[PDB]
């Protein structure tokens, strides 16, 4: 997903190839460019 | 925003049993989150619980700022500092810690002076070259600029390598106000502007109990 | 557009405002899982080297942004060329533990070893900067307050024992590369260009021939 | 038999940016969670384009003040992104590591006087091929705005993207087509009572700002 | 022609502990019966669990006998895995090729006195950061159990893993965060005649105790 | 929880008996089978060296933990570094065997030579402690009654002849590893850690940099 | 299923890669660990 450029699976296992994550139970920075407000405030003529 | 000389951008911010109320409010400045991450994780094995009597604000006294101070003039204040109250009294009865923190900063002078603040919660805060000050809005900030308001206020939440904190071995958050355009005060402003934080710990949670000295 | 400044909340205006258009972009060279994925030298020790991070010169690219983060995680890669073979030993390891080959020993084929590596802290993230320290018996540390000044007591630390990758050890180790896999990166940190002395930073750029 | 194979001259060493991962010598281990940590970013120009970073105006100060003269130039930088102005924002410290961009940078430009202080501004971009304007009424026939004080402390104007080519290098070289893109022009009409105040401004990445071709090139 | 193949610089070279297997030279072998053979074990943590080994008091015993004085404190040692008092314990002993644990130690109690012997003991975690309790009294506030003598002679007692990090070290360097994680306290209340008798002390393997990642480190 | 201590009976109390909660574990590093499974140096003889697992020192991570069971049954692989020819001979063959090349030798191929090995003893499974003779003519064997001084006789004893994976031969065998593969273990015995002088058990342990 | 991460059956056929296993007609340790009383054997007053 980086800089990876294989059309070939990999010959090893996940599990060996890369740590695992686990759970319990872009992200903030994505959503906060989004949010930008794009308008204008004033009324606008012509 | 809303009216005639004075304002309508209107707060009431609650923290426990204690109240804030700013007419010249807008807004607050959201850190990283609008939620805290799971409080109850493998590393506290079920143990910790929350003591909602320490989620209230405290004051304390940041700076003056006054005509001469210059853009890139700091005040620092590390997180958690000195507490006499409940809040103080838990990082000495358990060794395990986490809160977020919300955060009130005031510099009252009055709508004829100038010049500007912008106050800032940085992570991890070591040390700052006078360069990288330059970049400060990379944190969660609010400015306080007198033509418009008095009040900044940032809401941040807990933040670490690991899920419960030290806090007598490690700050997690510097509140720093710094001054961007030097204060002026023409015929009519306030001669200079006293600088102070009412901050309340936010979700606080313990684990550990420590023995007493008996 | 006219809006609050002391606000904080982003402003993004277009080109639309006086009648331009805006354009698509592709933004897929910024992104922090393919930028930080490239390898990067360090100056190796001559034998034993612990893996961090945070030995990769603040001026390349990968220490440039590496330090933009407080939080990481990553994989990790390493190339490494060395004389005799090269053992691996994880975070956490007693460091005599260097010299026993069932830890994970690589034995030397010319012209170098490359190895991927699990991330091995005991922390969810690890963090470029780490306001604290790991020895316990010690007195607490302060809760400074005050300007910039205050901020030189903390010089004299370094970061915690449990933050790397492990260590490796040969009998020389020539040359090390570092790669990120799968990096994440939580909360910016302030990212600097050169200060030029002139109006403009100018450099020779790569030209045709004559 | 088995399988015969050509091992190929010119495949085979080691490339510090190519395509392919390592073999794996130590399995099965499980991390910490870290799920939901507050902060992430994915895209650097995410946070180029969500804050702004102040520029570096003479003196070492993130702004101009009101002037109190006939000259009415409060500032005029090249548009390039290795400008002594720009260069302690966050959008140039990006920069250096690519060596082509394309698309808009806004700049804000934000009022710091008392209330009885008025203003009136305006930000002119002046594209190549002749000298800068050097009064308001000269960069009136630039694509231009203009703005004056109020409630409101913030103005934001996106510098467009005009070039020959489609993309348009980072670094700088000599004044050619490739590396210098004009100027951006910071006048003040006029003031009432406005004498020593400061105007600051900062920079981020437009909705189509983008950066291309990673290098690496010394410098910090 | 014949298919090309790159043969790739940094790959190939034995590692001891990779994910491949040898070329076999000896087939067709066929091995005698074995099935159902008596105790098989798969995982060294059933053992860890299902059989506590003793702890190591001094004089070189597995128990502490009790006092009679005004010393209420009968052992005082680090929740360490390479604490002198674990020394001769499986769990140290299978801890040593690890570099991190994470989980649960059970303690196990057992009275050894006559019938016309009785007593009252106390074992609580002390969590690092401040000195441990000298006093039963100082002690009550740690997570803290008590018991007394009676028909069943055993008593066990879960030590709670409570760190800022997830994991822990097995091994130790000087007193840090990752290496010490306080102290097990064993006080005596009282005891009604109980002079001279020994409680004898087990320790095992918590039904959430993990072990992660093998180290070889010289060391038996 | 009390119980009976006399019974044997395991016993697992859980930090819920106060109000904690038990975690989850994630134990595959402690899998016989998985530990087991790494290669592990032994000093070689120059010539003939017969393949026995308990060559493998006691202190190492399968020395320790191979000798904390009392059967075993394994396949084996070995890596070898020698000059000529490698042949191996399976349990129970002449050692003169060992200079016949349609046994299986391998021909010397820079650096090292692995090979797949199987389980060849005449046994069911092997043990790494065995209480008796495997010579006939003798005498009987004592019924041993006493305290630990009568376990004194017994140290002159070497391992039955049948308990080996056969033998190889190589004209100067300079490096040799064993790793056990599909290993069963039966019957725990005993794993001693190093015995402190002082409370804890310290050394250095791998930390970041400077 | 030791320290084996390769995704690709073996070019070698099993047996020649292994001993191979005959039958006549964890296990022990996992039951007894399971087995294992984790209650109480008390009363539980609150």
């Amino acid at each position: 997903s980086g800089n990876t450029g294989s059309i070939i699976n990999n010959y090893y296992m996940q599990q060996y190839q890369n740590s695992m994550d686990t759970q319990l139970g872009n992200d903030w920075f994505s959503k906060l460019a989004s949010s930008a407000f794009s308008g204008l405030f004033g009324a606008l003529l012509a | 925003e809303e009216t005639t000389l004075l304002e309508d951008r209107i707060l009431t911010t609650r923290n426990g049993h204690t109240t804030s109320t700013t007419q010249s409010s807008v807004g607050v400045t959201y850190g990283y989150a609008t939620a805290e991450d799971f409080v109850s994780g493998p590393n506290t094995s079920g143990l910790e619980t929350r003591v909602v009597q320490a989620e209230r604000f405290f004051k304390t006294h940041l700076f003056d700022w006054v005509t001469s101070d210059s853009f890139g003039r700091c005040h620092l204040l590390e997180l958690p500092t000195d507490h006499k109250g409940v809040y103080g009294s838990l990082t000495d009865s358990y060794a395990y810690m986490r809160n977020g923190w919300d955060v009130e900063v005031t510099a009252v002078g009055n709508q004829f002076n100038g010049g500007c603040l912008l106050v800032a919660m940085v992570p991890e805060l070591c040390s700052i070259q006078k360069r990288e000050l330059y970049q400060l809005t990379l944190f969660p900030h609010q400015f306080i600029n007198p033509r418009t308001n008095m009040t900044a206020h940032i809401t941040v939440p807990f933040v670490g390598v690991n899920r419960y904190d030290q806090y007598k071995v490690h700050k997690p958050w510097t509140l720093v106000v710094m001054v961007v355009a030097p204060l002026t005060v023409n015929t009519e402003g306030a001669p200079q502007i006293k600088v102070y934080a009412n901050i309340a710990p936010t979700n606080v949670h313990v684990a550990g109990e420590f023995p007493s000295k008996e | 557009t006219t809006s609050a400044g002391e606000s904080a909340d982003p402003v993004t205006t277009t080109v639309e405002n006086y009648g331009g258009e805006t354009q698509i972009q592709r933004r897929q060279h910024t992104d922090v899982s393919f930028i930080m994925d490239r390898f990067v030298k360090v100056t190796p020790q001559n034998q034993i080297n612990i893996l961090d991070l945070m030995q990769v010169p603040s001026h390349t690219l990968v220490g440039g942004l590496l330090r933009a983060s407080t939080y990481y995680f990553s994989d990790l890669e390493i190339a490494v060329k060395h004389e005799g073979d090269l053992t691996w030993v994880p975070n956490g390891a007693p460091e005599k533990a260097l010299d026993n080959t069932t830890n994970p020993t690589a034995y030397h084929k010319a012209p170098l070893t490359r190895l991927a590596l699990p991330y091995t802290a005991p922390h969810r993230v690890l963090a470029t900067v780490y306001n604290g320290e790991c020895r316990y018996s010690r007195n607490a540390v302060p809760n400074l307050r005050g300007d910039l000044q205050v901020l030189a007591q903390k010089v004299a630390r370094t970061l915690p024992t449990s933050f790397n990758y492990g260590a490796i050890k040969a009998t020389r180790v020539t040359e090390l590369l570092y790669r990120m896999k799968r990096a994440e990166t939580y909360c910016p940190r302030p990212l600097l260009a050169i200060h030029p002395t002139e109006a403009r930073h100018k450099q020779k750029i790569v030209a045709p021939v004559k | 038999g088995i399988f015969p194979v050509a091992c190929s001259d010119g495949y085979g060493g080691l490339v510090t940016t190519d395509p392919k991962t390592a073999d794996p010598v130590y399995g099965k281990v499980f991390n910490p969670p870290r799920n939901q940590l507050p902060g992430r970013f994915t895209n650097l120009l995410d946070v180029a384009e969500a804050c702004p970073t102040f520029l570096r105006f003479e003196g070492g100060v993130p702004y101009v003040t009101t002037k109190t003269d006939s000259d009415r130039v409060l500032a005029q930088f090249d548009m390039s992104l290795a400008a002594k102005h720009m260069s302690n924002t966050f959008l140039a410290g990006l920069a250096q590591y690519y060596t082509q961009y394309s698309g808009t940078i806004n700049l804000h430009f934000m009022f710091t006087g008392p209330t009885d202080a008025k203003a009136r501004y305006m930000v002119a971009y002046a594209p190549p091929g002749m000298e800068p304007p050097k009064t308001p009424e000269a960069a009136a026939h630039c694509i231009h705005a203009e703005w004056d004080t109020g409630l409101n402390s913030k103005f934001t104007f996106s510098i467009p993207y005009l070039s020959a080519a489609d993309y348009t290098y980072t670094a700088s070289d000599v004044a050619e087509t490739t590396n210098v893109q004009g100027w951006v022009c910071l006048f003040q009409i006029t003031h009432g009572k406005a004498d020593g105040d400061a105007l600051v401004v900062l920079a981020s990445a437009g909705k189509d700002f983008e950066l291309r071709l990673p290098v690496d090139a010394r410098a910090e």
